[PDB]
């Protein structure tokens, strides 16, 4: 029913490749000495549905990978070879893009010094922008900090150009809006969601003439002092995680570490239109979150966006083992479909929607759900 | 020249007072007993119409208390006290409810030296004799015991005809009452049987020395008195100017004088005082057509008593703009002990909300007046970077640390809802829950729009509205809490040092400004006419001091918060570029595109012109860091005390702060100049500038403890304090023990400044002294806001392990953990933190150092359940050895199966 598998090496954080077609079915672990990848195979031999873990080979860096996230650069090819390219946190406070044919690694391109960050580096992720046709023009890596800063960091065809940006507090959390690479959103500890578009100085105002500023922060959102509608005392919460939600971005999940989570509905669930048709018809909303509740359990790691299923995250007691899927919509309804008995490192959605991937400290999993 | 007296305030709030909560009480009902809006709404309820503060001054020690009075029948009562006591802490204060208003005028204040306790006597509209004793338990222990003879009830019967105005208490038993159409009566109580009678009072003034209507005064109507000992005696005032004192012991008048004649009325004011060391000098004053002046008289006893003259005329200072009318308020007399020949008058002036204090010296030459007084009376663009946040942090933040009173947050929230009901429920609100429902009610009124071809929001006019709309709040704030800005009274407390000032919602004390707060207010010439000198380097420091603020208001707030962003980044990651480097990064990025061309040029040429123009300022910014050092103090300050502390650091601080980026940004400049005479000029100024950088980082991070508040779950204060500021100001709590004069709160301001200038290679860092008591106090919170200022010292960095290890986060405890080492700390006395290391090492004879750390290492990660690494640690403790010990190898294998067997 679920599938189990031990490990040599002391993990951090799991992920799915999801931003390359073709490479959809295999799972990076960032463990202590590099990043182990898996892949996912839709074999069972007695006759059924149910995915199994090959553990692939190791690439070795030397030093932890505590956050990461797979391009789209990443291919197959046929002796057979993976070609990736991983965006990742190592605990240097580095920022990397790692290139490798398998386990070997041919270049590795790593900010640091003093244009990198100077403290804890919390979250990372890379987009692909697009030019005037449907070529791929830029990558864009984004990572917050302790250091309470936003770094862009973009690979162009001329080279990398670099530029970074004051927060009012550490920078936990960051994600480029799907489906629209220019925005994206940021998670402050002290609570602070803020939308940024890192592309519209550049285009008018940086590059040329006659340099007239727009702001490119475009909203924040407060999360700390609009709770208690679900229903937190809450003696000081900070801000786990904010991630898009859709495959559009249209809308906003905010989760506290105490487990109180915080859902905006911004934007239309669609590729084209911005506003959302429920905007068009009642009037223009204030930017109170639209629902919110807390989950059973404090969340360490933040909330696990479904990637197919809008309404619906996962979120952990990480020291306990349990794993609550919450569908905000649907209020008090409590159901903690996975128990471990042992804590929970870090855990992602297969790239469909069918199957979780958990890390504990001995261990990988697959567990399947069914809605 | 006329030096400038300054105040530091406190709303008399309960959060501003570090309070629990309130002993609401009712006085016993009686037959006859008997009886827009939102700005009324907080007229009736906050704004007091009379005030003042008692100090019983013979207990151990001095209680001293601020009444208060209120359109909605109440009167309230706060513990002030700014010595220490042998005592449990003020967590309370008091409200008394009355079926009818108290008058003005109408509260008085005895002490029992037996059964040491308070009275209050209370006069209503209504005019019932209230008769009230203190207990010290209700300022201290929640839902307090009533004894049931906490107040008595008295109809004295001369109340039923004639109109009663002022009092005087006389003894815990003894009080006299004047009538506002005249007459004086002595209502005497017996406290043991709630029956009293009365005395009527003649005025019988046989001679006096010198040189129609139902509604109608005597001459005789009591205008002004004050009781005095311990002579035994009453000093009145009529209504036609003659000054007598009365001899309560046997109820006559003994001596009178005429004094001189002018139109009084029909202003209401104290025309009496007497000073608080020897109840031997009366204080008398004389209205004019510009301000009046003051008369002083001695009294002497052999029976017969004499008032015999000292003074005909102390004559005020100009009050600012005379077309707009001022009157007296109030005023105090104080004597200096050494000894009958120096007086001191403070006065406070009136004039609608605007109040003036002023100070007299005066001298006997066998005179002379030394005056000084008062000089008392925001913006931003919307935000184009996050490094102080967005619209709404930073009006937030402004309301709350504006000095205002939560009444009036609380009733101008109520105007942007939809109710005398709603403001009681607003008070059993959590300040955060205040702050969060503000935030709230003002991020739900304004709506974000699509714009412009429906192709996303207006994000440019959702700005504007929600700023606005905080502006509004912020403006209706400030307006309502202007009306207890109005002046009351003021009271010389002479248990303490302190003069308290009496606001209708706010108390608070005169002080003397620091240098920093005369080179913060303008203008360079006043601060030049500081005699004589008459000599550089004094002038030329003055000038350059000047260039770097006017230098640094080239500067917007939003500037500003960019560069306070650069100056943190280099203060906590200070390994980067080399010292040159940076500087001229900072001017590139900060300072030259803010500045004009000529006016650097200008800069550089005055600078060029000087003598010696380091050294100068190196002077002047060492007389502005130079402090003294008071004793510290053992052991417990009052609540109120780290208040008052708190708010006057803030308020130095913010000088110091904006004082010393003024000498970083002309360093900037100075380094960044192709101008070789000038930077000659300053050739090892690499000193002067880390210096600096040092100042502004222990200056910033207490600033960032100001509005931090902390969590609620020998020194006392320090668990009941409200913010880190507080918890700061007891740490550094402090008297001065050769000196009486000089208060506590003078003496714990100093000490704590010179805590924060005063350097050496032997110090420990205040960033890791500060953060490592909230530690021990288990405000993991306020720790965890403040980590990023911690230092890379090894006790530090533990400490920093030990915040990330508290608030769940073991990936960043653990990484801490293994880049630091306590192997040189196992003897350090000043940290409780080290407690735990410390007695494995001495139980391992201070060997195999390494070792004992990756053992103490292990059972803490143990504690908190984090089992791979307390085995790790265990692993590497055993493989750390480097000397033969088996008493510390049984102990780690031990260790080792207990965290291997917890992992699995």
């Amino acid at each position: 029913n679920q599938y189990q598998l031990p490990l040599n090496v002391r993990p951090y954080t799991t992920t799915w490749c999801s931003q390359s077609p073709s490479c959809s079915n295999l799972l990076a672990i960032g463990h202590d000495t590099g990043i182990t990848i898996y892949c996912a195979s839709e074999e069972q031999t007695p006759g059924s549905t149910g995915l199994t873990l090959q553990e692939l080979f190791t690439i070795q860096t030397g030093l932890p990978t505590l956050h990461l996230s797979f391009s789209s650069s990443c291919s197959y090819s046929e002796s057979p070879v993976y070609s990736l390219f991983l965006a990742c946190v190592c605990q240097d406070n580095t920022v990397r893009l790692i290139i490798t044919k398998n386990e070997t690694i041919i270049t590795q391109h790593v900010l640091g010094g003093k244009s990198g960050h100077h403290n804890f580096v919390n979250d990372i992720d890379i987009a692909d922008v697009y030019s005037a046709d449907n070529r791929l023009a830029e990558q864009v890596i984004a990572s917050v900090g302790d250091d309470c800063t936003l770094i862009i960091w973009r690979l162009t065809d001329e080279g990398p150009i670099l530029a970074g940006y004051p927060l009012s507090s550490p920078g936990i959390s960051v994600q480029f809006r799907p489906s629209n690479p220019n925005q994206l959103i940021v998670g402050e500890r002290n609570g602070n969601i803020r939308i940024f578009d890192w592309t519209l100085n550049l285009s008018a105002e940086e590059n040329s003439q006659t340099e007239l500023v727009k702001n490119p922060w475009l909203l924040t959102l407060n999360t700390l002092p609009l709770v208690n509608t679900c229903h937190s005392s809450g003696i000081a919460s900070s801000l786990a995680n904010v991630r898009w939600i859709g495959s559009d971005g249209s809308g906003i999940l905010a989760m506290c570490k105490s487990g109180a989570w915080l859902r905006w509905n911004l934007f239309a669930n669609n590729d084209y239109n911005e506003i959302s048709d429920s905007t068009m018809k009642l009037g223009p909303k204030n930017l109170l979150p639209n629902v919110q509740g807390i989950s059973l359990f404090p969340s360490l790691l933040g909330a696990c966006p479904h990637p197919r299923y809008m309404d619906y995250f996962a979120t952990a007691h990480s020291q306990h083992g349990l794993i609550q899927l919450i569908n905000t919509y649907e209020k008090d309804s409590n159901s903690i479909p996975i128990q471990l008995g042992m804590p929970i490192v870090d855990f992602c959605w297969h790239q469909d929607g069918s199957h979780l991937a958990i890390a504990t400290e001995g261990s990988v999993l697959l567990t399947r759900l069914m809605g | 020249r006329m030096n400038e007296l300054k105040h530091a305030v406190v709303p008399i709030d309960l959060q501003s007072f570090c309070l629990e909560g309130t002993l609401a009480l009712w006085v016993p009902a009686l037959e006859n007993d008997s009886e827009d809006d939102n700005e009324k709404l907080f007229k009736k309820e906050c704004v007091a119409y009379d005030a003042g503060v008692y100090t019983s001054n013979k207990s151990k020690g001095s209680q001293t208390l601020r009444w208060s009075i209120f359109q909605n029948r109440t009167l309230t009562i706060f513990d002030v006290s700014l010595n220490s006591k042998k005592e449990p802490l003020s967590k309370f204060n008091v409200k008394i409810h009355f079926p009818s208003n108290v008058m003005k005028d109408g509260v008085a204040f005895s002490f029992s030296e037996h059964s040491d306790t308070t009275i209050i006597y209370a006069i209503t509209h209504a005019r019932v004799l209230y008769y009230i004793r203190l207990s010290k338990t209700w300022f201290q222990l929640p839902d307090a015991r009533l004894d049931d003879d906490w107040c008595l009830c008295y109809r004295p019967i001369s109340f039923l005809n004639q109109k009663p105005d002022l009092m005087a208490a006389i003894s815990t038993s003894e009080i006299c009452v004047s009538f506002f159409n005249g007459g004086l009566t002595k209502i005497i109580l017996n406290p043991k049987d709630a029956s009293h009678y009365e005395q009527h009072i003649d005025d019988s003034s046989y001679l006096f020395s010198l040189k129609f209507k139902a509604d109608y005064r005597s001459p005789n109507t009591i205008i002004s008195m004050i009781f005095l000992s311990t002579y035994n005696v009453l000093v009145m005032l009529s209504l036609d100017y003659k000054l007598k004192v009365l001899d309560l012991s046997t109820n006559q008048c003994v001596e009178t004088i005429e004094l001189s004649q002018t139109i009084l009325p029909l202003q209401s004011f104290p025309y009496l005082t007497s000073d608080h060391t020897t109840n031997s000098f009366i204080a008398l004053y004389y209205p004019d057509n510009s301000h009046g002046s003051f008369s002083i008289y001695k009294l002497n006893a052999n029976f017969k008593l004499n008032v015999v003259i000292e003074k005909g005329i102390i004559p005020p200072s100009l009050p600012d703009d005379e077309f707009i009318p001022w009157m007296l308020s109030d005023f105090q007399l104080i004597s200096s002990e050494g000894s009958q020949s120096k007086f001191l008058l403070i006065i406070a002036w009136k004039s609608n909300l605007n109040t003036v204090i002023q100070k007299c010296n005066l001298s006997l030459d066998q005179f002379s007046c030394v005056w000084s007084h008062s000089l008392d009376s925001t913006f931003f663009d919307v935000p184009t970077n996050m490094s102080s946040g967005d619209i709404s942090e930073i009006w937030l933040q402004h309301i709350f640390a504006h000095n205002t009173s939560i009444e009036s947050i609380q009733v101008a929230l109520l105007s942007f809802q939809n109710s005398k009901n709603k403001l009681d429920k607003f008070g059993a609100l959590t300040i955060s829950e205040l702050k969060n429902a503000v935030l709230s009610s003002i991020v739900s009124t304004i709506q974000i729009e699509p714009n412009s071809d429906l192709t996303g929001y207006d994000y440019y006019e959702y700005k504007r509205l929600l700023y606005n709309e905080w502006e509004r709040f912020a403006k209706l704030v400030a307006y309502l809490d202007h009306f207890g800005d109005e002046i009351l009274s003021i009271n010389f407390d002479p248990s303490n040092a302190v003069t308290y000032i009496n606001y209708a919602n706010k108390v608070a004390f005169i002080r003397d400004p620091y240098l920093i707060e005369s080179f913060d207010e303008e203008p360079l010439t006043k601060l030049i006419s500081s005699l004589e000198t008459d000599d550089p380097s004094l002038i030329e420091g003055y000038q350059i001091l000047d260039l770097g603020r006017s230098l640094h208001s080239c500067m917007s707030f939003s500037t500003l918060s960019e560069i306070r962003y650069s100056l943190r980044e280099l203060v906590q990651d200070l390994p980067s570029y080399s010292l040159f480097d940076t500087l001229w990064v900072f001017y590139d990025k900060h300072i030259y595109p803010n500045v004009d061309p000529d006016y650097i040029s200008t800069l550089i040429d005055t600078l060029v012109s000087l003598e010696n123009p380091m050294r100068d300022i190196d002077s002047l910014i060492q007389r502005l860091r130079s402090f003294d050092i008071y004793n510290h103090s053992a052991q417990s300050p009052s609540l109120f005390l780290c208040a008052s502390v708190a708010r006057v650091l803030d308020s130095i601080l913010k000088k110091f702060q904006v004082s010393i980026e003024g000498f970083i940004f002309l360093l900037s400049l100075i380094t960044s100049q192709q101008d070789y005479e000038l930077q000659s000029k300053f050739a090892g100024c690499d000193k002067l500038f880390l210096s600096l950088l040092e100042d502004w980082r222990l200056v910033s991070f207490l600033l960032e403890n100001s509005a931090l508040l902390l969590e609620k779950f020998t020194m006392e204060a320090l668990a009941s304090v409200n913010t880190a500021l507080q918890f700061f100001s007891a740490l550094n709590y402090s008297e001065c023990f050769s000196e009486s004069q000089i208060s506590p709160l003078h003496a714990t301001v100093i000490s704590s400044l010179s805590a924060i200038f005063i350097r050496d290679d032997t110090e420990n860092d205040l960033v890791t002294e500060l953060v490592e008591k909230l530690f021990l106090f288990k405000q993991y919170n306020a720790c965890m806001q403040l980590i990023g200022w911690l230092n890379s010292d090894p006790i530090a960095v533990y400490l920093k392990a030990l915040i990330y290890l508290k608030s769940k986060e073991a990936v960043k405890a653990v990484r801490c953990f293994k880049t630091t080492s306590l192997v040189l700390y196992s003897h350090t006395s000043q940290f409780a933190v080290l407690r735990e290391f410390q007695e494995i090492a001495e139980k391992y004879h201070h060997q195999n150092l390494l070792s004992c750390y990756y053992l103490h290492l292990s059972k803490k990660l143990f504690e908190e359940s984090a089992y791979i690494d307390a085995l790790e640690f265990s692993l590497l403790a055993d493989a750390s050895k480097e000397t033969d010990d088996e008493d510390l190898s049984i102990a780690i294998t031990h260790e080792t199966l207990k965290t291997a067997c917890a992992a699995g």
